[PDB]
DNA sequence: CAGGCACGTGTCAGATATATACATCCGAT
DNA sequence: ATCGGATGTATATATCTGACACGTGCCTGGAGACTAGGGAGTAATCCCCTTGGCGGTTAAAACGCGGGGGACAGCGCGTACGTGCGTTTAAGCGGTGCTAGAGCTGTCTACGACCAATTGAGCGGCCTCGGCACCGGGATTCTCGAT
DNA sequence: ATCGAGAATCCCGGTGCCGAGGCCGCTCAATTGGTCGTAGACAGCTCTAGCACCGCTTAAACGCACGTACGCGCTGTCCCCCGCGTTTTAACCGCCAAGGGGATTACTCCCTAGTCT
């Protein structure tokens, strides 16, 4: 059947950043696999919020504390801020 | 005194039992709309309603809300809506229900017209009940009844003497019409341990008189179908009516004929009478009770003033039977 | 009506289809009803550690002489960070060996 | 069939081989057993997950996908495949 | 002397290095494949593998392993020791919660 | 008023069950309260996500058991099987 | 019977833990065998968590429970202490160990 | 009130005493510091996990369930306070 | 002049604070640690006493479980005395480091 | 959708836990 | 052998619990018999992927043996850590007083579920040549007994 | 304390190879445009408990004295694992069958929804 992945986004993303670099089967696999496992990392804690908080809708503001308390430091710092200006970004239209 | 307050709640029932699908909701609607319905008074609020029981919280607010606006914006939307409409139109049919009506208007299949367009999708008994949706609705004159009720005695007893059969319901208690016909029959050397084929010849004999013009279903106990009176060579012919024959062992026939005679209110309350009595009372026999609630043997049932007097209750008429 | 479709991950400037973010969100049974906003932050952050990830990767891997990322470059890269490695300290990759990491006591004392 | 007295597949140079991955200098000659022994332990620990996860879905082959999800359930979450 | 003998340790880097620099299982097929389907006919019998769940699990194995050995060699660097020991692996496995 | 929600008088009629003469304490109550909590919620999360994983859309006595399964160890996770199943007879049977 | 629970012959509600289960959105969809199981589950569980404590509350000529028999009864136990070993009781305490090394001569 | 120094606090008698009942019998004279600081590092993981929570809830009383809630994410799972 | 051997007394209050389950930790000082700990990552807090109470306890067990395992560490090392290197190695072992 | 009643919450007499005096009992110097 | 903490025993607080009183939101709610569809069980076949058997090559495992470097036991020492005692100081208990913010409730309103209708992005199938695996030899570098 | 000899590794170059990347033809899930029900953002209230302060009380903490035992360094024994050479051996690759497991259909058969007294 028509099964889903991240190849092509993973692959637009790695020519956005290293345009002279190639990737294989096996590391695209394991990059996909890494995006799912954050992907539900991240959901799980926000539905878990939401629960908790005894609210019945996920919203930025969840993200936003999700990704703050599984990330580590600088980098929660980082996609953070990148994740509010993409979301800011968005909703100028 | 409350026509207008209980027209409009009786569709509401239906639309949790034919869209949905709650009969929790709809048996206590029916019975709010009965009780209402019996007490002769003007309503003018809903706490005073909510004193009678059967009548709840959302009862009293939505009659409150109708007597303030006269009408209900959830019946006003349900009512504008083509799925729901559509569904309980369907439902009128006789052999359409929930679940058919749902799949028909989900298909494209929403009035009479697809229903004759679409006779493939429509088995034996929704085709019948299809061909006769106007003539089931119609309800039977007294005087047509009784000379339909002479021709099945004489058809009857032309199949065997020893038949024994019995038209029980409103029409026992008296009423001047019925919405369908409930036959009962017996025979002395059917007993509940004791053939297959007694309820066949009477069919057969019906059907050959022409008085029974459809089959619905058609078993060793029971069976249902369709009759019609003939009409007398110059006259517009009868509509059809939809007639139920049902075959009792002898000693469950004459409690079967008290169950089924009614009317349902008198049967609670003597249910109730037997209960208090030390006795138990249901369509077939009657059990007694014992000290700890254990049913004993079935007692011999041999008419129905003996039933009355197993449970030390004067005999009554069937036309008293109202309650 | 019907103006010129656009994806809303263009309308964002994101790689990543919030789309496709959105719907496994809707279909994940992680709540009732999911907010607009969280699609786009979430496809946003994935981009970022994405993006952080692979330029390590690409990183080692010029290191290393090769125009090709192989899993032992990731494995490199994952490793050799302080706050990726805590972030994937219970994770094994396939192929992805064991970086080299010898201790001082086993030197040759000479 | 009935495969018996297998976990000596496991060889001594291999054994020896995953411990210089791991970075030692030299090895006792009594550590094989208890080696396989903890191997044994894990791969009956993993393998019965695994077995678990295979019957639910009423399946009679173990695919990877399970074999990966028996990890982590463990704390082990396995990259690669699926 | 007649031969060119290694002293003892230096033949332990080399090839620490070679086994630390690669990638391969360094456990062989087969065996690992009969080892998995005797453990697993103890649980349900006619069991089939799929070659991908052979392999993953020879990966975790081997993951696990390594790990092991690595926690071991530390305890033994502790000990004031260079050699591995059964007890340096059983105060490992005590120490992160599997004993 | 808040309505408070606990497992307690659950707990406390188990507990006459089997130990008839004994009591327990506050802190012991909410103990139990917790770890039956955090068992439901444990069993839960195994039985939805082996529901996703594969692919259907309800939960039935199939999923709780092999929850039960997995979770609990062998000799709890036997008998916790039989007890499960025994209920699930009795409540059909009837 | 009327309510679930005696249906069942159970001491748990069988009904509130079908509510927790449409609360808990686990799945949009749970069938009637699930709470029945989970509850049976549920009870046993506690029966045998509270039959160890009492056997440990007993012993000390204490006929109530405290929050150190109950950790005595998961700490002593094999099974049970391997399903919570990662998880700390208050006022729990530790079992009694004393290493044969430190012991005197 | 700003603090300057209170993992002072945490005297050398009442790490003795949690040594005693983790179940040691003579103790070094570095030790305390090194518990300090491991008690310190610990103190600042959970709290800050914990503020997190209390903040996301737009409240500034950080709460008992918080905590549990922290301590259970990093598998530190505690009974007896909900 | 009745002086017990070195370790006698010990041997005493091991077993005696086994047996017990007080909380061994001052309460006040603890509650100060704890808020001036979390008054770095938001200024102004307040805490609740079954949090600070909630707090301490999590971290006696931490600590208890930190020092069984440098016992054990320490009696793997031919020793009776622990040593912040036994701390530093259960710690790297355990995965925290 | 609706009453029956099973829990939730609050109260108070009181079994059960705890602390405080004296008489044995066992490990050290 | 005798003297300080564990034991036991009787008694007197004290205290936190389990049986009632009452309020309030969950929850469990017509059965039976005659008709159909429809999942389940069996039976029967098509891919076909994993299993099983036979045979040939050879890289890897098994075995023997000579050390030599490390595991380990014993001795001595010195200083770090234990136990004990007098003195201080800060936790702890118990009040008093204040108010910041947790908790609850009413109210709209903006927001997301949901459904036709549309269409362009992503996936399956199919090339193809170039980064990379491998081989070969020469140059470079690491290690070890010898002087 | 290096030096020549022996061995391990790197570098450079040549050669073949198979899958990484690109292109084409679709399908169906992402996107638009609306409607409609309700979750909760936002004010307003109570009133609980968290905070601040003060005053005994005494038990825990701390500083010091002093003894001794254990961590550590040193030395000597021996033993067993490592490095290397020789001898099996089954790992691995190649081929075949092959056979039931997954995937459909064919037929039937009891379970159950409907439906109507």
């Amino acid at each position: 059947s028509r099964k889903e992945s991240y190849s092509v986004y993973v692959y637009k993303v790695l020519k956005q950043v290293h345009p002279d670099t190639g990737i294989s089967s096996k590391a695209m696999g394991i990059m996909n696999s890494f995006v799912n496992d954050i992907f539900e990392r991240i959901a799980g804690e926000a539905s878990r919020l939401a629960h908790y908080n005894k609210r019945s809708t996920i919203t930025s503001r969840e993200i936003q504390t999700a990704v703050r308390l599984l990330l580590p430091g600088e980098l929660a710092k980082h996609a953070v801020s990148e994740g509010t200006k993409a979301v800011t970004k968005y909703t100028s239209s | 005194l409350n026509g207008g307050i209980t027209d409009m709640l009786t569709e509401l029932a239906n639309f949790e039992k034919n869209v949905s699908q709650a009969i929790h909701k709809y048996n206590a609607y029916r019975k709010a709309a009965s009780v209402i319905a019996k007490y002769p008074h003007k309503i003018k609020s809903g706490a005073e309603a909510k004193k009678l029981p059967g009548v709840g919280t959302k009862i009293a607010e939505k009659i409150d809300e109708f007597l303030a606006t006269g009408k209900l914006r959830k019946l006003e939307k349900i009512r504008q809506d083509d799925t729901s409409s559509s569904i309980n139109f369907l439902t009128r049919v006789s052999g359409i229900g929930p679940s058919a009506a749902r799949k028909f208007v989900d298909e494209g299949i929403k009035t009479l017209e697809d229903l004759r367009k679409n006779e493939d999708k429509l088995n034996h008994h929704q085709r019948i009940g299809l061909k006769y949706f106007g003539d089931f609705e119609k309800r039977i004159p007294r005087e047509e009844m009784l000379q339909m009720q002479d021709i099945v005695l004489n058809e009857v007893k032309k199949v065997d003497s020893e038949y024994i059969a019995t038209v029980c319901g409103s029409f026992r208690r008296g009423a001047e019409s019925s919405g369908d016909m409930d036959v009962l029959l017996t025979h002395p050397s059917f007993t509940s341990e004791s053939q297959p084929k007694l309820l066949h010849q009477v069919v057969e004999q019906l059907q050959k008189v022409h008085f029974i013009t459809d089959t619905l279903s058609k078993g060793e106990t029971k069976f249902m179908g369709v009759c019609q009176l003939p009409s007398k060579n110059d006259e517009k012919e009868y509509p059809h009516r939809r007639i139920d024959i049902r075959l009792i062992p002898k000693d469950q026939y004459y409690c079967g004929v008290l169950y089924f005679t009614g009317s349902d209110i008198f049967n609670k309350n003597m249910r109730a009478h037997a209960l208090e009595k030390g006795f138990t009372i249901n369509e077939y026999t009657i059990r007694p009770l014992g000290v700890t609630g254990v049913a004993g043997e079935p007692l011999p049932v041999d008419s129905e003033k003996d039933i009355f007097d197993y449970i030390q209750w004067k005999y009554r008429e069937p036309k008293d039977r109202s309650e | 009506a019907r103006a010129k479709a656009k994806t809303r991950s263009s309308r964002a400037g994101l790689q990543f289809p919030v789309g496709r973010v959105h719907r496994l969100l809707r279909k994940g049974n992680y709540a009732e009803r999911v907010g607009a906003g969280a699609p786009v932050y979430l496809a946003a952050v994935l981009e970022y550690l994405t993006a952080e990830i692979l330029e390590l990767a690409g990183n080692a891997a010029r290191d290393n002489k090769k125009t090709r990322i192989i899993p032992r470059h990731l494995q490199l890269a994952i490793r050799n960070d302080e706050e990726l490695n805590k972030l994937l300290g219970k994770v094994t990759i396939a192929q992805g060996g064991v970086l080299p990491n010898i201790q001082a006591v086993l030197l040759p004392k000479k | 069939k009935v495969l018996r007295d297998n976990i000596q597949g496991i060889t001594k140079p291999a054994i020896r081989r995953l411990a210089r991955r791991g970075g030692v200098k030299r090895i006792s000659g009594l550590i094989y057993e208890e080696t396989r022994g903890v191997l044994k332990v894990f791969l009956e620990n993993v393998i019965r997950d695994a077995v678990t996860y295979t019957e639910h879905a009423k399946r009679k082959t173990v695919t990877a996908m399970d074999v990966v999800y028996a990890l982590k359930r463990q704390g082990r979450t396995l990259y690669g495949f699926g | 002397k007649k031969p060119h003998r290694y002293r003892p340790g230096t033949v332990a880097l080399r090839e620490i290095r070679r086994y630390q620099k690669s990638t391969e299982l360094l456990i062989r097929k087969l065996p690992f494949q009969r080892l998995v389907r005797e453990i697993a006919q103890d649980f349900k019998t006619d069991l089939r593998f799929q070659s991908s769940a052979v392999m993953a699990l020879q990966e975790a194995s081997e993951a696990y392993l390594v790990g092991l050995f690595e926690d071991t060699n530390l305890a033994a660097i502790h000990a004031k020791r260079v050699t591995i020991m059964p007890k340096d692996i059983q105060l490992a496995r005590r120490i992160r919660g599997e004993r």
